[PDB]
């Protein structure tokens, strides 16, 4: 009995990569948010203030 | 009972994927709009 | 390498022109095969040509009319050249220590701080000023 | 007028097939890129619509398929405003947020 | 070697992750530092100190715009059927700064737009040093005039200068470092702050005409030549 | 004075409508204020309302409109959408002056360019007499329209009647208009004063 | 002295002893 199951294939790959597809969009715009606010904090200072 | 709900939702994106991809009825694709 | 074309893809006229030129001006030194670049730089080229408000422009002006070498020279210098390098050195790893990548685009103006904004405002991968 | 300018604008897509939507209309607060998944044959696109008249976030996926429907996807920016219908999709019982098909859209920058 | 269906899924993922860290990479390779600043009008050697070396650094990072970019700019938007020469724009637009130049040394300040307004710093005689300022909100400037005094009256050089102005509005607003003398540079900073960096060069011209009125050459119509040859 | 205003605000018995008649943004600006999140619907019906109508975009040609606020008048407009009611049948004037009214048969939301917005037409009554039908309280703090020309000062006398057939009224011109109409007993509390009464109002 | 320049905008330009005298005030 225990040697015949075994993972499936087509539900794993579908799901796996569904939530491959949400992580990395959120890590993207995290990163995105944070080097564009490096960008701005590069050049925000008065010269005479 | 004989058919599990997780199977039965992978059939469904299975069709869906199907019709997406193969489209029959031609009032199924998108058209652009005259202004 | 640009001879090869998917099915059903439409690669605009002054998209190819473009093409031809940086060949001939030795802007595609660097390749070594791989076609993500070639689409990439197509991609922009096209988004550049139809929808920017100054692309659009240069593109109206290479339809119409005959510009010579050094007016050439200067829109690819000027506006081109910044927007490819960006949008290269921001998909392929191995063009960071390619030494072809590096001795022909060391010149060309950073545009990273501006690009970075359109991306993160929704706008397309080749807008460059503004939207028509 | 401040909608004259608006009018020019205006992109419009539909289909003749009626389905059952949801229909969201609002501003688009923030749009991301597009992402290819189904073996580089799709685009998926997060949104985050500001409705009218309740002036809630709501987070929606958008699925593209054909080239015309890639075009009329990338046509959404931020601050955007939409009237869009969307097909609900199977495919969000495995994601945070559900995943939808234009059926018919109004988009206006 | 050939992979497995997860092993694609995988492998995107990877691509995904990769071109992440490549956004954050980009950053880190251009070798920036924050743009530093004084808090008063103190001693002119001391802004003229930061001044020059935040200049140096923006030119250094290799992102600010020329003004033969700005001239490209101009002809590429005025383009309506007929063409207008790249050289022309740009031998307009540096007479039109230099006129700028002229009316300042003389304390007039010049307003090109609500927000940036060009003027003058006298410390002593021989020594002045140019500033852009925001308007003021309850002590109006001293004989202010619009740009458009300071332009000839003919159609085709209003449009060009407007159509300048205008551009360099928006390049500014969207995070550019426009040049608009020679050897200086215009950034905004935050908020709605705009900053002039003058440099070393442009210092010395500048106490040159306040010291003697040895004012710089009038412009030529110059040929385009080549950045790659 | 005290008690009915307290009652009204303090006790209030829903639903509620609050007919601010105003002809000046500023003028109910701080009575609406004080009904964002105080009141069931709100009505704005004089020379803010076209400033309102200017806010939605649709043109108000020779109708004045405080254009240094209308930015909040849009702001206000997103705030809350179904607490604001606008009319939608317009009675133009060639000018100024006590001359007929002007109607259009079609489309008669858009006022036509170099005509002056002067009365409510008889749709936009007829929709407040509708809303109105169910409605514990009724206040008001100003007039509905302009008193000084016959041909437009029927429109606050119509809505007087309409409403009394509680009713209380504290505008600086509806009051006075409301007691020329003989309709003063049906009302429940008719204030003497118009400005003080909207300004205790507010809070 | 109080000057009205090419668009019309009058300023009055103060020596050191006026200012003097007005701070003094």
């Amino acid at each position: 009995i225990n040697q015949t199951k075994e993972i499936d294939v087509n539900s794993k790959i579908v799901k796996t990569e569904l939530e491959y597809v949400e992580e990395d969009s959120r890590l993207r715009k995290e990163k995105i948010e944070l080097i564009q606010k490096n960008y701005d904090n590069l050049n925000a200072k008065p010269l005479v203030g | 009972k004989i058919i599990s709900e997780e199977k039965e939702i992978l059939h469904l994106i299975e069709q869906s994927k199907r019709d997406r991809d193969f489209i029959d009825n031609f009032s199924k694709i998108l058209e652009e709009k005259n202004l | 390498s640009l001879i090869d074309q998917a099915e059903y893809e439409v690669i605009d006229y002054e998209t190819s022109a473009i093409l031809f030129l940086l060949l001939k001006k030795g802007f595609l030194n660097f390749y070594t095969e791989k076609t993500e670049a070639l689409k990439v730089i197509i991609g922009v080229i096209k988004v550049f040509l139809a929808k920017d408000v100054l692309g659009r422009k240069m593109r109206a002006i290479l339809v119409e009319h005959g510009i010579d070498s050094i007016v050439w020279n200067l829109y690819l210098n000027h506006m081109i050249l910044p927007l490819l390098k960006y949008h290269l050195l921001s998909e392929l790893q191995y063009l960071a220590t390619n030494r072809e990548f590096i001795k022909k685009f060391k010149d060309i103006r950073n545009d990273g701080r501006i690009l970075l904004a359109y991306e993160r405002k929704g706008y397309e991968r080749g807008i460059a000023y503004d939207y028509k | 007028n401040i909608f004259a300018n608006k009018i020019a604008n205006q992109k419009a897509y539909f289909k003749r097939d009626i389905k059952t939507v949801h229909t969201f209309l609002g501003r688009v607060n923030y749009i991301q890129r597009a992402s290819k998944f189904n073996d580089e044959k799709r685009v998926f696109r997060p949104l985050q619509i500001e409705l009218s008249g309740t002036n809630e976030i709501v987070d929606i996926y958008l699925e593209a398929t054909t080239y015309i429907s890639k075009k009329a996807l990338d046509e959404i920016r931020q601050n955007s405003y939409i009237f869009l219908e969307a097909k609900w999709l199977p495919e969000s019982n495995f994601l945070n947020n559900p995943l939808f098909e234009i059926q018919n859209i109004v988009i206006e920058n | 070697i050939v992979k497995t269906e997860l092993e694609y899924v995988e492998e995107d993922s990877r691509l995904r992750k990769e071109k992440i860290e490549l956004i954050q990479k980009n950053y880190d390779n251009l070798n920036a530092k924050p743009l530093v600043g004084v808090d008063l009008y103190e001693s002119y050697s001391l802004v003229l100190n930061k001044s020059a070396w935040n200049y140096n650094e923006i030119i250094q990072r290799d992102t600010q715009l020329t003004i033969l970019d700005m001239a490209l700019q101009v002809h590429l938007f005025l383009y309506e059927g007929k063409i207008i020469d790249i050289a022309h724009i740009q031998k307009i637009i540096k007479t039109f700064v230099l006129n700028v130049f002229a009316k300042i040394i003389k304390g007039v300040p010049i307003v090109l737009n609500p927000i940036i307004i060009f003027d003058s710093v006298r410390f002593d005689k021989s020594k002045i040093l140019p500033v852009a300022v925001a308007n003021p909100k309850l002590m109006p400037p001293l004989g202010v005039q619009d740009w458009d005094t300071i332009v000839d009256e003919d159609e085709e050089i209003k449009k060009i200068v407007s159509t300048f102005i205008k551009l360099l509005e928006n390049a500014l607003t969207v995070g550019h470092e426009v040049e608009f003398f020679q050897d200086t540079l215009l950034v905004r900073n935050v908020d709605g702050i705009t900053s002039l960096y003058v440099s070393e060069k442009a210092a010395q011209v500048f106490n040159n005409s306040v010291i003697d009125q040895i004012m710089p050459e009038k412009p030529k119509y110059e040929a385009l030549e080549d950045p790659f040859s | 004075e005290i008690k009915n205003l307290d009652k009204a605000l303090s006790r209030p018995e829903r639903p509620i409508v609050a007919i601010l008649g105003g002809a000046k943004v500023s003028d109910k600006i701080g009575v609406l204020n004080n009904l964002l999140k105080y009141v069931d619907k709100i009505i704005i019906g004089g020379a803010m309302a076209y400033t309102f109508l200017a806010a939605q975009g649709i043109g108000i040609g020779k109708s004045l409109v405080e254009e240094d606020k209308i930015d909040l008048a849009r702001e206000y407009l997103k705030n809350n959408l179904d607490k604001f009611v606008l009319p939608i049948d317009y009675a133009l004037a060639k000018d100024f002056e006590d001359v007929k009214p002007f109607y259009n048969l079609e489309n008669t939301l858009e006022i036509p360019n170099g005509y002056m917005g002067l009365d409510i037409g008889p749709k936009s009554i007829e929709v407040f007499k509708k809303y109105i039908k169910d409605a514990k309280t009724i206040l008001w703090n100003g007039p509905l329209g302009v008193t000084e020309f016959k041909y437009f000062k029927e429109g606050t006398k119509a809505i007087a009647k309409a409403i009394t057939e509680y009713t209380v009224v504290g505008g600086g011109d509806s009051v006075a208009i409301i007691e020329e109409l003989g309709l003063d007993r049906r009302f429940s509390h008719v204030s003497t004063g118009g400005g003080a009464t909207l300004e205790f109002l507010e809070g």
